[PDB]
Formats: C-alpha cells, sequence, structure tokens
C-alpha cells in the first residue's frame, strides 16, 4: 500500500473524475457496487493505490467529491458508477460560485472548505504510507479553480511532506464564452507554481481542436472533450497503479520529470486518437504508436512541441508487444530528432511498458512531457489576461469579495515569470 | 501568512458591504431632513404672505372708520 488520496471539485473537476474512476474501475475489474469480477492477479497487487478495501470483499475509492453547488455531483451520484463512492465524501454547498475565483478561493469555498478537510484527514489517517494528492479541476471556473487551489493551499499545510498532483484543464475560448476566464487561469496558476509537485496541464482548446479536426465531430459536447481526458488520465497513473519499476509512486514520478521545482507543467499526449463507440478494429504497431505519441496533433497541451526542447519525457506502452522493438523505436525518435532534447540533461527519456491494455483497444501509448513549449499555453492565458486587466475590466466582480489589484499584478508577474524561466532553458 | 490574509480579505468585503449600506442610510437621511425642513420653509412663507394680507385688509377696513 502507498495510497493517493483522490479529489475532485467543481462541475469539471467532477465530470472528469468521475469518468477517471470509471476507466480505471473497469481497468481494476471493479464493477458499480465496488465487487472484484476479473480474471487477473495484476489487477488487484496494487488495488490500494487508489481503493481502501471494506468488509464483505468491497473496494472504495479515495475520492473525494467537492463543489459550491449540487448539480453536478447529483449527476454524478444518479450516474452508473455513482453508488461505488463512500456516501460521507460528497461535500457540497447550496450557494455556487458564479465563475469566479474571489468566491470559490475566499469567501463562499472559506464556508465549506473545514468539512472538505475533515472527509481528507479521515482518508489520510486510514493510509498505512501516503503518497500524496491528486486532484481533477479546471481553471476557468470558479470552485474547481478558486477553492481547489484553496484546498491544495491547505493540504500543503496540514501534509507538507506529500506529493501534490493536478489534472488542471485549461481555458480555451473555443470551449467557454465566459470572459473572465483568464483571470481564474492565472489566479489559479500562480497557486500551481507554489504549491504543486506535478501538473498535468489539460487543455481545451488541444481537446476541441482534436476532436474537430482529427476525430471529425463538428459539434463537440464536454462527453467528447473528456473522453481524450480520462484516456490520458487511464494513461499517465499506469506506472502509479501496475507493477512496477519505471515511475511507480508520485515522488519518484517528480525527481524525474522536475529538474527545476517550478518548471513541473507537463505536456500529455495519447495513441491512438478515439472518439466513443466508433471503432478502432485495427491495433496500432509499435513503430505508429510512437509516430503518433510524439505528434503535435495528439497533445492535449496546445503547443507546438517543435517550438520548445523537451527538458524531461516518459513514455508508457500499454498492451502485448515487442519490448525490444519499443526499445528500438524510441532510441528511433530521440536519434532522428535529437535537438529537441536539452543535451544538458543525459538521458532523458524514460520508458515503461505495461502488459494489460485499456479498454477496447489492443496497443496504447501515453506520452507526458516536460517541454519548454509549454509557454504558449500560459502565453495565450497571459494575453487574454493583459488585454481586460490593462484597463481594469471586469474587476469589481473580484473586488467586490475583498481582493486587491494587487493580488492580480502579483499572478500576473509570476506567470510572466514562469514564460522567461521556460525561454532561459530553451536557449541554454 | 497565507491565512492571515485569506482572513483580511473576508473582513475587507464585509467591512465595504457595510460602509456602502451606512452611507446609503446616512445619505438618505440628511436628504429626508433637509427636503421636509425645506418644504415647512415654503408652506411658512405661503401663510405668512397671506398672514400679511389679512393685517393689510384689517388696515383698509380700520381707515374707513377713521373717516367719521
Ligand atoms: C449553443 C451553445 C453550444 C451548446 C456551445 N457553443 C458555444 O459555446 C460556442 C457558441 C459561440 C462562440 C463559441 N462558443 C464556444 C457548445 O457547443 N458547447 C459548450 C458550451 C456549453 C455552455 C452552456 C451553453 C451550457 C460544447 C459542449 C456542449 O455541447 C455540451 N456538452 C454536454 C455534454 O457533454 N453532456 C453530457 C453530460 C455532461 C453534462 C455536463 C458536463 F459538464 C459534462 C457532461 C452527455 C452527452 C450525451 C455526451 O456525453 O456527449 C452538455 S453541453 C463545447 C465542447 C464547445
Ligand atoms: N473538458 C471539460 N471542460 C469543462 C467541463 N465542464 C466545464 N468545463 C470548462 O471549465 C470551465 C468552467 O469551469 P467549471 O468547472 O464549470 O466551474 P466550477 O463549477 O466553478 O469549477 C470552462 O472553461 C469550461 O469550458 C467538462 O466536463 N469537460
Ligand atoms: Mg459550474
Amino acid at each position: 500500500m502507498r495510497e493517493i488520496v483522490h479529489i475532485q471539485a467543481g462541475q469539471c473537476g467532477n465530470q472528469i473524475g468521475a469518468k477517471f474512476w470509471e476507466v480505471i474501475s473497469d481497468e481494476h475489474g471493479i464493477d458499480p457496487t465496488g465487487s472484484y469480477h476479473g480474471d487477473s492477479d495484476l489487477q488487484l497487487e496494487r488495488i490500494n493505490v487508489y481503493y481502501n478495501e471494506a468488509t464483505g470483499n468491497k473496494y472504495v475509492p479515495r475520492a473525494i467529491l467537492v463543489d459550491l453547488e449540487p448539480g453536478t455531483m447529483d449527476s454524478v451520484r444518479s450516474g452508473p458508477f455513482g453508488q461505488i463512492f463512500r456516501p460521507d465524501n460528497f461535500v457540497f454547498g447550496q450557494s455556487g460560485a458564479g465563475n469566479n475565483w474571489a468566491k470559490g478561493h475566499y469567501t463562499e469555498g472559506a464556508e465549506l472548505v473545514d468539512s472538505v478537510l475533515d472527509v481528507v484527514r479521515k482518508e489520510s489517517e486510514s493510509c498505512d504510507c501516503l503518497q500524496g494528492f491528486q486532484l481533477t479541476h479546471s481553471l476557468g471556473g470558479g470552485t474547481g479553480s478558486g477553492m481547489g487551489t484553496l484546498l491544495i493551499s491547505k493540504i500543503r499545510e496540514e501534509y507538507p511532506d506529500r506529493i501534490m498532483n493536478t489534472f488542471s484543464v485549461m481555458p480555451s475560448p473555443k470551449v467557454s464564452d465566459t470572459v473572465v476566464e483568464p483571470y481564474n487561469a492565472t489566479l489559479s496558476v500562480h497557486q500551481l507554481v507554489e504549491n504543486t509537485d506535478e501538473t498535468y496541464c489539460i487543455d481545451n482548446e488541444a481537446l476541441y481542436d482534436i476532436c474537430f479536426r482529427t476525430l471529425k465531430l463538428t459539434t463537440p459536447t464536454y462527453g467528447d472533450l473528456n473522453h481524450l481526458v480520462s484516456a490520458t488520465m487511464s494513461g499517465v497513473t499506469t506506472c502509479l497503479r501496475f507493477p512496477g519499476q519505471l515511475n511507480a509512486d508520485l515522488r519518484k514520478l517528480a525527481v524525474n520529470m522536475v529538474p527545476f521545482p517550478r518548471l513541473h507543467f507537463f505536456m500529455p499526449g495519447f495513441a491512438p486518437l478515439t472518439s466513443r463507440g466508433s471503432q478502432q478494429y485495427r491495433a496500432l504497431t509499435v513503430p505508429e504508436l510512437t509516430q503518433q505519441m510524439f505528434d503535435s496533433k495528439n497533445m492535449m497541451a496546445a503547443c507546438d512541441p517543435r517550438h520548445g526542447r523537451y527538458l524531461t519525457v516518459a513514455a508508457i506502452f500499454r498492451g502485448r508487444m515487442s519490448m525490444k522493438e519499443v526499445d528500438e523505436q524510441m532510441l528511433n525518435v530521440q536519434n532522428k530528432n535529437s535537438s529537441y532534447f536539452v543535451e544538458w540533461i543525459p538521458n532523458n527519456v524514460k520508458t515503461a511498458v505495461c502488459d494489460i491494455p485499456p479498454r477496447g483497444l489492443k496497443m496504447s501509448a501515453t506520452f507526458i512531457g516536460n517541454s519548454t513549449a509549454i509557454q504558449e499555453l500560459f502565453k495565450r492565458i497571459s494575453e487574454q489576461f493583459t488585454a481586460m486587466f490593462r484597463r481594469k475590466a471586469f474587476l469589481h466582480w473580484y473586488t467586490g469579495e475583498g481582493m486587491d489589484e494587487m493580488e492580480f499584478t502579483e499572478a500576473e508577474s509570476n506567470m510572466n515569470d514562469l514564460v522567461s524561466e521556460y525561454q532561459q532553458y530553451q536557449d541554454a | 501568512e497565507k491565512r492571515e490574509h485569506e482572513r483580511e480579505v473576508i473582513q475587507k468585503a464585509i467591512e465595504e458591504n457595510n460602509n456602502f449600506i451606512k452611507m446609503a442610510k446616512e445619505k438618505l437621511a440628511q436628504k429626508m431632513e433637509s427636503n421636509k425642513e425645506n418644504r415647512e420653509a415654503h408652506l411658512a412663507a405661503m401663510l405668512e404672505r397671506l398672514q400679511e394680507k389679512d393685517k393689510h385688509a384689517e388696515e383698509v377696513r380700520k381707515n374707513k372708520e377713521l373717516k367719521e
């Protein structure tokens, strides 16, 4: 047992979090009641990483569902896998947060946060050896961004020596039309730079473009977006959930992926890209998985990898395949494209292979890159932010909850510093 | 230090909301007082002018009786 405590906050957080639990429960042979019905002991060896074990041989997700409104969590409770979660772990208010980071972080979210922490405390005390915490949330809304970062800060105070992991969904004008999302995102990124060890940048711009351009879905839904998020989430946690060699826990992942503390924002990738139902009958070859997982068109952050250099990379292949052929293909990628891998971190690409593929596929590959190209994502937020902030536009929604402009200036500064920091290492 | 700042923000929000209620209440009190005394002053002058007509109307009737 090296236990991870999962928290999901706000609409987006609870929606992609719900889907994560559906996917990994199916991969571990857990059904909606928490009963094991699998045909392989590999499924149970490291089940305690994500599931508590109750009497009756029942597995309960180590999952805390947080929100400031009840709508999304009634949707989760009423859903197919909803009966799996511990009922006292649903912690919710009635107010909502109005897509306002100040309300989530300082006023509405303050009132609820100590009852979330009581559930986190209970789950933590029950762990033989807690690794740390993983949070799912968006950065563009109110609850997930504002209250979610408040939670990160409180958890860090109680558990300063555990790993803090996030799946942070970045806002795009292709998906949302709320004008203040760059404000909420910039404030939330300021928090993530200081208080997380590892952040997966799931960018809605990338998710939309993949669905539109590549998957040929002319009117994508959130479900279409989330199907790519859950695949990625299944993929990047494989090393934590099955035996057992490379990046097998959160701290070991961090020591491999994070050469400087502030530069802990990752650019995930996935192959093959699929839409729901629409069937992959043809399995990919090892050469195609390797070409596709490094392709710009397969990144979940809308950044051009050729515009930066890779500091560190984790590649994780799933299914029954030739380990020899994986090794050849991985070496081939870094030898043919050697100038995109910083010379000053030797052997910065590490490779894992898990024998069990995901649902509906024989072969998959998941890419996790710490590239300096991720500055393009932050730079996009910064430009959207500065356009409004130079005229103090929409700032009354934030100052009316007691914030000062100085908080905005500091957050603007820290993110622009992050950008220049990435450019520093891109030119060394 | 971050926990003390979170506290300060929520107190600022409460204080500005309370100051807004206060000023609305003071500004409305001084407006209504100012209006009442202004309107009483306008009616007082109206009737004090009508009472000067009654003093003049008796001077006219007494001036008649001083032609006897
Ligand atoms: C007529 C508005 C449509 C709905 C909207 N278009 C826009 O916002 C355009 C218009 C103008 C300028 C550019 N913007 C982006 C749109 O297509 N949206 C997002 C905005 C919804 C916000 C308000 C109107 C509710 C898409 C998502 C939208 O179609 C929805 N999907 C779902 C959805 O996924 N529902 C699932 C359940 C679910 C509910 C809520 C969730 F948050 C997630 C999943 C069930 C379905 C059957 C499924 O799995 O496909 C609910 S609403 C984005 C991908 C662009
Ligand atoms: N990919 C994805 N994005 C979402 C989903 N729901 C909301 N968002 C995005 O999240 C942002 C708003 O945050 P939301 O989670 O709804 O607000 P909260 O309830 O206050 O945390 C917008 O940029 C939305 O496009 C979802 O189910 N999937
Ligand atoms: Mg919402």
